[PDB]
Parts: C-alpha cells; structure tokens; sequence
C-alpha cells in the first residue's frame, strides 16, 4: 500500500520502514528510533562500564 | 448502536460492542437499564445489570456511554438526596410525583437549569492557569461559599473569563487553550468513583477532631484526616456520634453514605438530619443540611449501586477537600457493604476466601481506607483540606473476630469502641474506656502539648488511673472495700468520680450538649491534680473524705456548667474551684 | 559548658558542609573527566551503534 | 553478534476476564514474557504472559483490566523475562513496587541486568552460617541468637510495635566487631505498608544517618495487588547482586509478609488455582520458600544474606497458614506476645516459643562464654514450669505453690520483670545481661537444676 495516503513523518521518524499484516493487527515497527532505542536499552551496562575506567 | 444476545438473569451479553472498555458503564434496552460491563470476549461484550433484568428483549438495543461509573460534581452538590448510582432521590421524587423508584429513570444528579450566582477571580482574560487552579467561587447558598476549581487532567493559558452574574450549569463559564485548539469547560466535573482525586502531597495530621464529646475529645481523641472505627448496631451511639459530627465538629461539610440498612432506619435518620440544626459562632442559626451531603442505598436497592455507594461518597469527599475544606465522611454499615460485595462476588462465581468473603475484600477495604488524610491542595491558590472518614462497623454478635471486623481494625488507626453494656447502664457516651485507643495521640501531642503542655500529663495521668479502676474493681470483688489502703480508696474514689462526671457526657441536657476543648482540658485538670492533691497526703480516707464534700461537690459541679458563659468565665470559675480545692487539700493535711 | 561546647559545632558542621561541596565538585571534575571520558568514549559507543546489519 | 529485532507490536487483543487479558494469533509467543500493554488512552502499563498455549496468551496485567478495549489496545512482546536494573549505585535510595525510583532522582544505570527469581544455589556450594550479629536488642541475641546468613521472622500480631522494633533494628544494625565497606547494607522490603507508616520509615531511616548504607523498597497499599508481588523478588535480587556480587553482608527486612500473602490469596482467585487450607494457593510453600529459601553463605564468596521478615498472625493464632508455612522454612522464630503488651512492656518478645534454629552454631568459644547454651536452656525451660505454676496458683490458689513452686513464680515473675525488658535505645551487652540471666537461673536453687551441669556456670564467676 505505500506512504500514498499516510506516512511516518521525517523528523520524528528518521528513516525505517514498518510491516503489519492486513487489518493492522500485528505492526513491526522496524524504524531506526525504535532500533535505535532498543541498541541503546540494551548496550547500556556496556556504556556504564566503559564510562568508568 | 447494539443489540442484547443472551439474557441470564443479571449477566448480560451484547454484540457488535469492538470498542468497548472494561468497566464502562452501558445503557441497556428501551427501558434504559444501567449496568457495568465485565468481560469482553470476542467483539461481543458482558454486562452486568443492577436493576431488574425481567422484560428484556433479545435485539433491544444497547447505547455506550464512554466512561466508567463517574459522578458528576459541581455546584448543588450540597443538600440534595443521592442514591448509589449518583440518582437524586428528591427530584425524581418531585419529576415522576409517584412513590416507586421508576425503573430506567434518566435523572441528571444536578438540575442542570437551576440558576447559581457566579463571580470569577482576578484572573485575566489571557492569563495562565493550570489542573486544580480555583478560578472562580459560588454562593451555591448562604454560609456555603462553593470554590469552582478548574478540573485537573486539564490545563493551559487563559483564553475566555466569564463575568460575574447569574448563571447555569449548561452555560460555558471557562474556555481555553492550551495548544492552538482549545476547550471550554462549564461547572459540571465528572470524575470516576474508583479513580481517586489527584493530590499534591499527603500531609501528617496536625488537628484534632473536636467532635464536641469529652470523652472522644480527650481520652481518645482523633485527628482530622483520620481513620475512625465504631462498633454501632445498637444503642443508638452510632446516629449520637453523627449528630455530633453533624452540628458540632469542625469539619466544614460532612457527607453521610449509608448503605444496605434497613430502610426503615435509613428513612429515620434522614427525617432526622433535616430537623438537626446548628448554631452558628458568630450567634447566626442554621440548618446542617447547607453543609451536609447524603447518599442513603437501603436494602431494595440494587447490590451493585450498595457497593457503589461507597465510594461515590468518599468522591464526593474528596472534591469537598479539593477546595481545602475539612470535610468528614461516615460509612453508615461497612458490614452492610461487606455482605454486598459478598453477594457481587458469589454472581461472578470468584474462588472463595475466609468464611466466604472474597479474597480482595481486604485489599479493597484498605484502599478506600487509604484515601483519608490531610492533603495539599493541587493547583494554587495554596491551601489544604483534609478528608477523614468515621465508618462503623457491625461485627456479628460483638465477635471481633469476622474478616471485615479484622481488616478494619488492621488498618483504622482510632477505634473508639461503643459498648452495649454501658448503654444498659444508662450511659450517654456509651464509649467503653477499656477498649478505645487512639493511635494518632503520639502525632497529635505536638498540638495537645502547644495547647497545654500539661495536658498530656493529665492524659496520661487519667489513663493510669483507668487502669487502676479495673485493678480496684477485681480488689472490692475479691475482698471488698475493706482491704483498699487510703491512697487505694482515694484513688478508687477518684476514678468513679471520673467515670461518672466527667468521662461520661449528659447529651440531652442543655449545659452538657457540647463540650468545649477548654471546659474539657480544665475538667480534667481540676480531677488529676486534686486527686493527686489528695494522694500524696496519705491521711484517713474517711477524714479526707468527709472534709472533701465541698471539694467533691465542685469536682461534679465542674461539668454541670453550662458554656452560655463562654470560656473566659467557665476557665475561671474552673481554676478557682482547682485552687480551692488544692488549698482545702493542703491546708487540712 | 553545653553553648562552648556547641560553639565548635557551628563551625565543624560547616567545614564539614564545605568539605561535602568540594568532594562534589571533584567528583564532578571526574564526571568532567568524564566528560573526558565523554571525549575518549563518545566515538566508541556512537560507532557502537553500527547495529543496522541484515 | 545476534542481530537484534524490535518488538512485536499486536493489536488482536480478543478477550478481558478479571485480570486476565487473552490474545490471540501470537506468533512465537515466550512464557513469561514481560508485556507492556497500551491502552487507546495512551497510557501504559506493565504485564505478564501467564499461560502460553498455541497461538493464544493469557497475559495478567499488573495496574489493572480496567480501561482495556478489545479493539483499541497495543500489546508489545519484550520477549525477555522481567529484569532488574541492578547496581551498586541503587545503595541510598528509594524505590517503587517495581523499582521506579521516588526519591526525586535520576533512574538506576545499570551496571548489570539481572532476572529476578535467580536461580537455586548448588547446595554442595552452600555452606553454613557461623557468625553471630549485632542487632542493638537484648533478649533476641542472649536467646535465640542470629547468624550472619541465618533466616529467621518476626511474629506479632497486628497492632505491636513490631515496625518500631524492625526500624530500630535496622537502625541499630552492626556486626559483632570482635570493616565500613562490607558492613551491613540493609535492603528494606516493604510490602503493603500504610502511608503513615511510610513516612515514619522513610522519616527515621533518614535520622539515622545510615542512609547510605540502607535500601528502600516501598510498595504501598495504593499499589496493584499483582505489583506487590514482585516487591520481594526485586529486593531480593538486589540483595543478592549486594551479597554475593560485591561483597557486602546484607541484613534483608521484608515487613508485613502477611500482606504478600493475601497478594499471593487474591492473584490465585484471580486465576481460580487449586485452594490449600485457608483459600491460599496450593503452592505458597513453594513461593515462601522461592522468597525466603536465599538466605545463606556461598562458599567461594565473602558475601552472606541475613534474612530478617515480619509477619502478622490475622487472628492472632499460629496455626493460620502463613505462619505455620514460615515456621516450616523459616529456620526459627523469634515471637511477640501480646499479653506481654498488655503489661507495658516495649520490646514485648515472649522467649517461650522463640527459638532460633542455628543457634547451636552461632555459639561456641569464638564469641559469647561457654555456659551460653545451657543458660539459654533454663532460661528458656524454666519458663514453662513458672507458667505452670502460675495456672496452678490460678486453678487452686495461693497456697498451691509450695516451697519449689513458689520459686517457679518468682522466677517468672523476675524475668518478665528485668531480663525481658530493655531501653527504647539500649545496646545491652551480651555478658552483661548474662550476669542477670545467671541471677535469673540462679533465684532456684543451684542443686533442683535439671538439665544444666553445674560446672558449667560454675567455671564463670559471680562479680
């Protein structure tokens, strides 16, 4: 179906696609934020642990 | 738009309701039967439905609402009759002329044509104003003064004031902006019952609760924005200590919530409330009803709306306390309430707990309990309110011992303890001194010592001798009065004479009908430190107690004063009769 | 004898409270070391969010 | 490394019954997946994925069913089970039922996410408490002494100052100093407290001074039923990361564990699970046990877990199952009597029933005096034969206590006199009050004792 109607908008969506099944039920939203975001949760105790030292 | 499918009694199924929230209310068929929606599996939904199911019709359709079971506050609040379910007794009673409760009445809870005098603050018209913000005030009558706050969930810059002048609920006294669109509010707030109110901070209680009896006042005494429990289910105590809270105690408003008693008992004290009348301190003469709000569900009422009942008044309670008001609300039969519940849960088939209650029935009584408090108001101008609530409780036969009586007392912090016993005994107080506590006295000694640094003293003081009243009591039973030494008998003396003066009230007299904090603190006064007096002089206590008959008679006499002279009087003639007394006993000694 | 006492604790609670600020400070200044450490780490975790594979 | 994935968002919410909410065409579900759900309110709680079963998921929400459209709600899978941000910063805070930090400060940077509900220690790992600790009470260390490692509750029914004693002792809290970075750091679980007793908590821990040593988990009787729950389970892994992770002793405090009880009573009706005595779930040994059963010493780490819980008898019997399930794990009991109350005493602990399973460890030669054991046997045996006495005296008369009854009498009288009692504030030693529990033994006569030798006090001397 494409952006030809809606679209994630530019600034508060960097880039990234997302994929959902017909009716929208199940969404993956696959943006670079949420990538992003998730890297981030993630790789934290790294971060403290570089910081220190 | 939706249609019934099945029809079991009370539980209601409905389809083509996708949109559906857990717990919103729904109107239900032509008859606009109302009732709470429970589960929704599937696109179809569940609905429980208090009012009698019979007649329903299978496609009948079913209108949505869009919020949970709310009451709609505001000015008119006051005065009025409610039902569980925020239903305006009185003016259904005046609209439908008839007796019976109309089955599927659509009465809104405030007359939403009636006109209020309304006059804003000194907010401008392109101010500032935030959640919680008191904007405007309302003489909704006289001696009533109603704060009109801004609700909260609700902010941004001021856009349009209305000026003062007559105006109705249905009008749009505010409007504003907070992004580029903006909304319009009137005086009607709609809040949820279970939802409770936003605060800022919850305080610690600083102020007792004078509820113009001695012995609440001094030997147990509790504090504003305090749990209270009461044994009441007989004797009479429990409407004496609502009468009292009614006319005498400080709170600015009070909100009465009876549930589930018998309807008989409920149409009497409601007879009741609007023959009590309270005078005023500055001389003027008023009726309570302009301070006192009532939400009665007898027994005929539906179960849901006997469980409802509950906490549509401690919402009502706490929009009262969003103005800062002191405000004091009175579960009639948390027992009653209890049963209900018990009656809801055995509908839903829950697992049952401990002698048949349901297993939350603890943690639901601990969270209405847990809203009492003094609390900082949300949004300025600053100011504080308090909410306290004095619900009594109906074990059954006097057991202390049923789940319902064992939560209460788990979490109330001052039981107060009416005893049948005293009541056969013609006592008016009917307060059981050897039960009573009052948990929040180390809290409040900051505020008892301010008052009179010695006060506590005396408190302690008389809570030793009530102790030592039981110890003479087994003494006189076992050997009699003959074995009791001198300091023994004085001391023996001195606790009746406590009992029976001073720790029990008159009620019904005129001089006894209140009693002030100040008569009360020099009662007390002029009891300790003469028996002390007497006390430290063992002397013969026939002797003593021969030539103490003057000193006696003044001790009774220190509460048969009438407060017609005021405090300045009374203090005075009490610290002369004390003086007196201390020089009969030290003179003679 | 108790207000003389008390009179050295005027002061020692205040060098104490100085004391107090000035460990903050450095602490900070190690903060702002590890802003240094922002300086020799910010590259490092910045191209530690290469994870835009498959 | 695994290249990572973002979350399924599902929107196929089919179903609201209690605080169960089912979905269904879940693809790949993981059970107890940490959900968080979002209502079309937009506002966001947390849950979990109870039971798994096809391509279906019954999730139990934490804040509540209420508010949840069968059309309008988001749930995301995490796919990871509930973890805890721990680290060695958390020391000196507050935090929420579930760990949000209420102290007006920045969140916890993890050094370490750690699951809670970690796993058993090998047994052949686990070794034995051998260390007594210094509480600041008399009579819970001269008899029935604590271990540094050693479980061990506090019964007392509801109304005794049982949270007066708790916040002494944990203000109080020291080692036996016969050392400041690995002493004691008390992890404070609060499971459905009052507001008042909040802040009477957060007021006194702050008094004393040791806040940077004390850790604060308040979860309030306004909290989610279900997030009560899991108050425990984060206290304790922040415990254990304390412990075992870093080295410092920790004195865990978990109050009103009776109230995690009816958390767990009403979760199971929630979810209708088979009902042990009482209505309780028929599996709250296991779940005492997963709370309770990490108190210990692990051989290759210098760490050790005290664990210190407070329960409340509901009507004020033992026999109510949560106390008796305790007394089955627990290790011990250290009692309060109301009926001790009633005469005015402040630390109202009744040594008749307490006992303290390791006690035969925590004594011996490194510490204490060597007539400890059986001075703590008289003193706990006699007891008895003065409240038999005492129900003779009752039962018959006055005249009933003979020339060696009389003696039992004054005995009891004596210990619930002097021994029992202690100050508000007072750090009583342990040969100190020795000397009194020996004078206590010592009003029978030093030939009628029983069970002690007499060489056994007789190689300690009087003044």
């Amino acid at each position: 179906p494409g952006p030809g109607h809606h679209n994630a908008h530019g600034p508060s969506c960097s880039g990234g696609v997302v994929v959902a099944s017909r009716d929208g039920k199940i969404v993956c939203e696959n943006t670079l934020d949420a990538r992003l975001d998730v890297v981030f949760r993630k790789k934290l105790p790294e971060i403290r642990k570089q910081l220190v030292s | 738009y939706g249609y019934v499918r099945k029809v079991s009694g009370p539980v209601v199924i409905a389809d083509g309701m996708n949109g559906a929230a857990m717990y919103e209310l729904v109107r239900v068929g032509h008859d606009n039967l109302i009732g709470e929606i429970i589960r929704l599996e599937g696109d179809s939904a569940t609905i429980q439905v208090y009012e009698e199911t019979a007649g329903l019709m299978v496609n009948d359709p079913v209108l949505r609402t869009h919020k949970p079971l709310s009451v709609e506050l505001g000015p008119g609040i006051l005065g009025n009759i409610f039902d569980g379910i925020q239903r305006p007794l009185k003016t259904i009673a005046i609209r439908s002329g008839d007796v019976y409760i109309p089955r599927g009445v659509s009465v809104p809870a405030l007359d939403k044509d009636t006109l209020w005098e309304f006059q804003p603050k000194k907010i401008g018209e392109g101010d500032l104003l935030t959640g919680g913000d008191l904007y405007a005030t309302v003489f909704e009558n006289s001696l009533m003064q109603h704060h009109v706050a801004l609700p909260p969930d609700a902010m941004g810059k001021v856009t349009y004031v209305a000026p003062a002048g007559q105006y109705s609920l249905k009008d749009t006294v505010l409007e504003l902006e907070f992004q580029g669109v903006k909304k319009s509010f009137t005086m009607l707030q709609a809040w949820p019952v279970r939802t409770p109110r936003p605060v800022s901070s919850k305080l610690a209680a600083d102020t007792p609760l004078l509820t113009g009896q001695r012995v609440l006042d001094a030997l147990f005494p509790s504090v504003l924005g305090g749990t209270c429990a009461i044994p009441g289910a007989f004797g009479c105590g429990k409407t004496v200590i609502s009468q009292a809270l009614s006319k005498y105690s400080n709170s600015d408003t009070v909100v009465y919530v009876g549930c589930g008693e018998r309807g008989n008992e409920m149409a009497e004290v409601l007879m009741d409330f609007p023959q009590l009348t309270m005078t005023l301190p500055d001389g003027r003469e008023e009726s309570v009803m302009k301070r006192t709000t009532l939400v009665a569900n007898t027994s005929n009422m539906p179960v849901a709306a006997r469980e409802a009942s509950i906490y549509t008044g401690i919402t009502i309670a706490e929009y009262f306390r969003d103005m800062g008001y002191n405000v004091s609300m009175m579960a009639d039969s948390t027992s009653r309430w209890a049963e209900a519940l018990r009656e809801i849960s055995g509908r839903l088939a829950e697992m049952p707990a401990d002698s048949g209650y349901p297993a939350y029935l603890a943690a639901r009584l601990a969270s209405f309990y847990e809203r009492a408090g003094k609390v900082k108001c949300l949004g300025g101008p600053e100011r504080t309110g308090s909410v306290t609530i004095v619900g009594a409780v109906s074990p059954p036969g006097g057991d202390f011992s049923d789940p319902v009586t064992s939560a209460t007392l788990s979490i109330v912090q001052v039981f107060w303890g009416l005893d049948k016993k005293l009541a056969q005994r013609k006592h008016f107080p009917s307060v059981n001194w050897l039960i009573s506590y009052s948990k929040y006295s180390t809290a409040l000694e900051s505020f008892y010592e301010q008052f009179d640094p010695d006060f506590i003293n005396i408190r302690t003081k008389a809570r030793e001798v009530l102790q030592r009243e039981d110890d003479l009591n087994e003494i006189v039973q076992l050997v009699g009065k003959d074995a009791l030494a001198e300091g023994d008998k004085i001391t023996l003396e001195t606790a009746k004479l406590l009992r029976e003066d001073y720790l029990a009230q008159n009620a019904f007299t005129p001089y006894d009908k209140f009693c002030p904090f100040y008569k009360s603190v020099w009662m007390m006064r002029n009891i300790i430190h003469f028996y002390n007096l007497a006390n430290q002089a063992v002397i013969t206590y026939t002797l003593i107690k021969h030539r103490l008959g003057d000193l006696f008679y003044r001790l009774v006499s220190q509460k048969f004063e009438d407060p017609a002279e005021g405090e300045p009087a009374l203090v005075a003639k009490f610290k002369k009769l004390h003086e007196d007394l201390t020089a009969g006993f030290r003179a003679l000694e | 004898e108790f207000q003389r006492k008390l009179a050295e604790s005027s002061g020692d609670s205040g060098a104490n409270v100085k004391r107090l600020e000035q460990e903050t400070e450095v602490k900070i200044h190690h903060l702002n070391a590890g802003a240094e450490k922002i300086q020799y780490d910010v590259v490092q975790m910045l191209l530690k969010h290469v994870t835009t594979v498959k | 490394e695994g290249t990572l994935e973002v979350a399924m968002e599902y929107r196929t919410v089919t179903g609201v019954a209690g605080p169960l909410v089912i979905l269904d065409k879940v693809k790949g579900p993981k059970y107890y997946e940490i959900v968080n759900i979002r209502l079309g309110d937009g506002t966001m709680r947390r849950g979990q994925v109870l039971e798994v079963d096809g391509e279906k998921a019954v999730v139990q929400v934490f804040e509540g069913t209420s508010g949840i459209d069968n059309k309008f709600t988001t749930v995301q899978f995490t796919g990871e089970v509930l973890k805890t941000p721990v680290s060695l910063d958390m020391l000196g805070r507050i935090f929420n039922g579930s760990g949000k930090p209420i102290d007006n400060g920045p969140p916890i940077l993890p050094e370490a996410y750690l699951d809670i509900s970690g796993s058993s220690i090998n047994p052949s790992e686990r070794t034995y408490p051998e260390e007594m600790i210094q509480t600041g009470i008399s009579t819970i260390d001269v008899m029935n002494s604590i271990a540094r490692g050693q479980k061990i509750p506090l019964f007392s029914a509801a109304g005794l100052p049982h949270n007066e004693i708790a916040a002494q002792i944990c203000r109080q809290a020291g080692l036996v100093k016969r050392g400041e970075e690995d002493n004691f750091a008390i992890v404070f679980a609060a499971m459905g407290v009052n507001m008042e007793t909040a802040q009477f908590f957060k007021r006194d821990f702050e008094e004393n001074g040791s806040m940077e040593r004390v850790t604060l988990f308040l979860n309030l009787a306004n909290d989610p039923t279900i997030e009560r729950i899991i108050t425990p389970r984060i206290a304790l892994t922040t415990a254990e990361y304390l412990a075992y992770e870093c080295g410092k002793h920790v004195l865990v405090i978990l109050t009103d564990m009776s109230s995690y009880a009816d958390a767990l009573r009403e979760v199971s009706a929630a979810r209708e699970e088979v009902p042990g005595r009482r209505g309780y779930p028929g599996y709250m040994y296991t779940d005492l046990a997963q709370i309770y059963e990490r108190a210990g010493r692990i051989e290759g780490r210098k760490g050790s877990i005290t664990q210190i819980p407070i329960l409340t008898m509901p009507n004020d019997d033992i026999t109510h199952p949560t106390p008796d399930l305790t007394g089955y794990i627990t290790e011990g009991q250290i009692y309060i009597d109301r009926q001790l109350q009633n005469r005015q005493i402040y630390p109202p602990i009744n040594v008749l029933p307490s006992l303290s399973r390791l006690m035969k460890s925590a004594i011996g030669e490194g510490m204490t005096r060597r007539d400890h054991s059986d001075v703590s046997n008289q003193l706990y045996a006699n007891y008895a034969i003065g409240k038999d006495v005492q129900a003779m005296k009752a039962v018959v008369g006055e005249e009933a206590l003979s020339s060696e009854d009389l003696l039992y009498l004054e005995f009891l009288d004596k210990f619930e006199r002097k021994f029992v009692a202690q100050g508000a504030y007072d750090s009583r030693n342990i040969f100190q009050s020795l000397d009194l529990a020996w004078t206590l033994l010592r009003i029978f006569p030093r030939e009628l004792l029983h069970r002690i030798p007499g060489k056994t006090l007789d190689q300690y001397y009087s003044r």
